[PDB]
């Protein structure tokens, strides 16, 4: 909303005026990178026990 | 193996429906990576270039054919390797051609005749999806129109496929933009045959190679020598140095010329042959 | 010189002193002497220029 | 001059989560951020701590769909961030009263747990201030440039 | 996500988010400090047009070979290869910067 | 002085790789673009040459009968401009800087 | 006074500006050290002779 | 552009207040919908 | 896996001293020629002695002939006791990701397609010798492939000079120099035999056509800096038009139902434009980074796709 003065004329006379808006989000990530190791596979697998 | 394509916010109702049209279309991302922005995938990112231009980008850039289409994300599987992961992506005609069973498929950029996002001020070129027997044709008419409008024929004009007249006319914008393939196609002819015209006069040295050679020569090649001889001449001149920057440039438009296939089509309960427009399933690995 | 520039860029004034702060280069600090950007990294720098 | 990084900015709306504020319960206004090295030379001399400890929320917000507001998501295709109240206020209104200032739907959240926290607080003019540089916390031997 | 290269397994991790900025009018300020090093050198380096390529030459291949060469050559910057059609052009690496 | 403190120089013999390029002398651009929308015709007296007429002696009378009117519509653009002082000169007082 | 430091002479042409000793210098006419150097097998040598 | 009107019911029960009040139409284009209202309109009904 | 894996395992022998067991290690991504594609092969039938002909060292020319003649296979990881390497020309791994290393002092970008070359360049034919078995292995030297077609170029051409300078190479303002090296006749007249069959058979009656437009050329090069950059300051076709003044053939046989222009370029392209991979090898690989950068450094370790 927006407040008011009033004032003398011959100044046209001002009346409350209400601003109405709307915002719109934007959209983003985050990326990292957790790699293993060959022969890790195995041994976790249990496959080279 | 899948990549996505965002979408930045701000999409009118038809450009939010112009990507909507666009379901199976090909797509050339420059990396493959998990994110990636739809300015990097647009006709603003490959600056701006001719067809010859367009044929040394497709060659950089890994094609994705584009899966479902969110409304936030475009989700697009690589071919050089989501499809050695997935199996059967479909892929739409956008060719007047229709794509039969088994087709070695190439892409090639639209000489022929391409959508705009209004609300994100870039503009999409996507290539067109025609098989490598025509892909090689097709090419080498549009440069032997160039070279006849460089001085027509009454035929050249007109190409049968499967039974169906193709019309490369339907003009002055695609001879002016398929122009610097001409003055490589014209410079890579001109300098070879000079330099084969200079070094078998030059040498022609007799062990069996001579005798391989104007044998093979007789009356084929070295009365075509002679007959370019007699429209021609018989210091020194700079031969050696010269044969490499030829063999360094004949070997660089063979490779933008060979229009190298992607996709092979193992169509499986369906039709044997994929009209224009429809959607063929599609493969790369064997 | 480029007059395709000048003429797209819109002339509120309130947007331009948020972007002239985070506006992006058209040289690299990277190259051995100086280039044009590649493609692949973006530089932001502010151009009261 | 510091004066004027502070008065030349227009506060936002107040979400009474937050809280973060002085051992002495004095609100905290803003935030600096700078390098190491401006960091001294307005702590020698331009600049005096008012306070070492912070008093700084813990938890997060949650918004989960259960309820109605579920339903609207699937059925009618949208959401309202709280529809179990919004959708409640719009009954009662309908019968009782008008008052233009009312009881603002955020207010009506519970404090979260506030813990102590060591973060320099600085009075720049009247208002008091996070004085701070992460590049340590943050960045350290991390190969990321500090923005 | 999961991936895998050289027999080693990728794990990527991504967390979408958002932001809005709920404040109306400038509720941020950057302002410079202080100036380290200059990264750029304050140098004289003219310019060759000669990397350059669109601009038709001179009709006498003696004089634009003459002119290309009798300026080209011993420059800090123009091509050391002859332009090729369609590569890109390359500056001469220097032995070392200062 | 350079960024380490050196007196450098910078001087005309570099604008070399400038200047010597051959597109200097590229017009067409110009002179194409210049004469889109049709312009007049002034006292062609410098812009027209003509053929040797045949006496020697009568040439120049020749010369001056039929060109009184031509001499007398507007004024010869390359001797009014003779008086411009530079500050003069690049006001849009004198159309010609086109 | 003290050990007497050996003064040397390189022989140079007349022409060359003094301006290149108002600042420190290195004698031989060219930056040597391997500090300028860029990584490659060749460079020492290159800003060298 | 869709830049949809925003939503009376909803926001007849904000969920916090503003605190800085400035001219806002100063600068738009951090907005999507901006509407000016001169006292009362129509639409708002 | 046997389409997508199908792992050689040169054996390691028994006695490998700890200054060449260590040395294999750090040899974790290069190119190994096995000889077929068996799963079981010996460092014996690896190693530049399998390289040999009788009695005959190969040059850095000849050198390629036999490469093309086995398989190319970069190794995926190195066992105590043996060696596992994949064939490119069956099929990489399962997912299609494995492990160059630029022993190239060149720097790599992404969809570059690799061809590999014998170790031509000065400073850099480094071969691992194992003293502990005498074996020494020449590791090839992977390169981009617009570096591999003028050098295999630079090298065919400097062995016809011999039959009666030209060895300085610049990649991105790198200047490189390639070893002048003695080449042997058996190899260069296998280069030579495979340029002639090969140009000879791309002329066709269509092209003393395009023999006509060499002047309208140095009518177009003049006016255009596109085709004066295009052309060279040493090329041939700007002397060539200068000593001949070429005519067409008015009519020719069955003139109206052929196509002159058509058959020449499709006869050139089939002979003279395939022909830098008839004295090279092809390049079956080429480089997609996921996530790190455009460009692979050399000494750095590189993602590989297959490349058709």
């Amino acid at each position: 909303h927006q407040p008011l003065i009033a004032r003398d004329g011959p100044h046209p006379v001002e009346q409350p005026v209400h601003n109405y808006m709307t915002k719109v989000i934007d959209r983003r990530a985050l990326n990292a990178a957790f790699s293993l190791a060959t022969e890790a596979i195995a041994l976790l697998t249990g496959e080279a026990l | 193996f899948e990549a996505d394509i965002a979408i930045p916010s701000g999409i009118s109702r038809p450009d939010a429906a112009a990507l909507q049209r666009c379901e199976g279309r090909v797509v050339f991302l420059p990396t493959i990576r998990r994110q990636l922005a739809l300015a990097d995938v647009a006709h603003e990112s490959f600056v701006s270039p001719d067809t010859l231009g367009l044929l040394l980008a497709y060659r950089r850039r890994f094609p994705a054919v584009i899966t479902r289409v969110l409304p936030t994300r475009i989700v697009a599987c690589p071919v050089d390797l989501g499809l050695t992961h997935a199996g059967t992506v479909n892929l739409r005609n956008t060719s007047p051609v229709d794509l039969c069973n088994g087709d070695p498929v190439s892409l090639v950029p639209p000489v022929f005749e391409d959508v705009r996002l209004e609300s994100l001020d870039l503009t999409l070129r996507f290539p067109v999806p025609l098989p490598t027997p025509l892909a090689r044709e097709i090419v080498a008419r549009l440069v032997a129109r160039g070279i006849r409008d460089l001085n027509e024929l009454p035929d050249l004009n007109v190409l049968y496929y499967n039974g169906a007249r193709l019309s490369l006319v339907a003009l002055a914008s695609v001879n002016t933009e398929l122009r610097s393939l001409v003055l490589n196609m014209v410079y890579s002819i001109t300098e070879g045959t000079t330099l084969i015209l200079t070094l078998i006069p030059r040498l022609l040295a007799l062990g069996y190679v001579n005798a391989l050679l104007q044998m093979q020569s007789v009356t084929r090649e070295a009365a075509q020598l002679i007959h370019p001889e007699a429209p021609m001449l018989m210091r020194r001149l700079p031969l050696y140095e010269a044969l490499v920057a030829w063999l360094a440039h004949a070997g660089q438009l063979g490779d933008i010329l060979a229009l190298a296939p992607a996709v092979r089509v193992c169509t499986f309960d369906g039709a044997a042959v994929v009209q224009s427009g429809d959607m063929a399933p599609v493969i790369r690995y064997p | 010189f480029t007059a395709a520039d000048i003429t797209a860029k819109h002339r509120c004034l309130e947007r331009l002193i948020v972007e002239t702060g985070s506006a992006v280069s058209t040289a690299t600090a990277a190259s051995d002497v100086q280039f044009k950007r590649p493609p692949g990294c973006r530089e932001l720098v502010e151009d009261p220029c | 001059w510091l004066v004027d990084l502070t008065t030349a900015t227009q506060p936002s709306v107040a979400v009474p989560r937050l809280t973060h504020a002085d051992t002495r319960g004095r609100p905290v206004d803003g935030v600096l951020v700078t390098t190491a090295a401006i960091k001294q030379r307005l702590l020698q001399s331009f600049l005096k701590v008012e306070d070492t400890e912070a008093d700084v929320p813990v938890t997060y917000g949650e918004m989960v769909l259960n309820g109605a507001n579920l339903v609207t998501a699937l059925v009618m295709g949208k959401a309202v961030r709280s529809l179990d109240d919004v959708g409640r206020h719009l009954l009662e209104m309908q019968e009782e009263q008008l008052e233009a200032n009312r009881e603002t739907l955020d207010e009506l959240e519970s404090a979260p747990q506030t813990t102590r926290v060591r973060a320099d607080l600085v009075a720049i003019g009247d208002r008091l201030v996070f004085l701070e540089a992460l590049e340590k916390r943050i960045y350290a031997a991390t190969n990321v440039p500090y923005p | 996500a999961r991936h895998e290269t050289g027999g080693g397994v990728n794990f990527t991790l991504t967390q979408p988010r958002g932001n809005v900025d709920l404040g109306v009018g400038y509720t941020a300020v950057a302002a410079t400090a202080t100036v380290r090093n200059p990264v750029t050198d304050m140098g004289n380096l003219p310019q060759n047009f000669y990397l350059g390529r669109g601009a038709p030459p001179l009709l006498d291949n003696a004089a634009a070979v003459y002119l290309r060469n009798a300026v080209v050559a011993g420059n800090r910057l123009g091509p050391a290869q002859p332009l090729p059609v369609f590569g890109c052009a390359q500056v001469p690496r220097r032995a070392g910067m200062d | 002085w350079g960024k380490d403190h050196q007196v450098l120089r910078l001087s005309m013999e570099n604008a070399v790789g400038t200047v010597c390029h051959p597109s200097l002398m590229n017009i067409d651009a110009a002179v194409g673009g210049v004469n889109h929308d049709p312009v007049e015709a002034a006292n062609p007296y410098g812009a027209y040459v003509a053929a040797p007429a045949g006496p020697g002696a009568d040439m120049q009378q020749r010369f001056l009968n039929a060109w009184r009117q031509r001499l007398a519509h507007g004024r010869v653009r390359w001797v009014a401009e003779c008086q411009m002082t530079a500050e003069q000169f690049m006001q849009p007082d004198n159309a010609n800087l086109a | 006074h003290g050990q007497d430091a050996v003064c040397e002479f390189i022989a140079t042409p007349v022409a060359t500006d003094i301006n290149y000793f108002r600042r420190p210098c290195n004698p031989r006419g060219r930056a040597a050290g391997g500090v300028y150097a860029g990584d490659k097998e060749g460079d020492v040598i290159a800003l060298m002779y | 552009r869709d830049p949809p009107g925003y939503r009376y019911a909803a926001a007849m029960v904000p969920t916090g207040s503003i605190l800085s009040t400035i001219e806002v139409a100063s600068h738009r284009r951090l907005f999507d919908f901006f509407a000016r209202v001169r006292s009362d309109e129509n639409s708002l009904y």
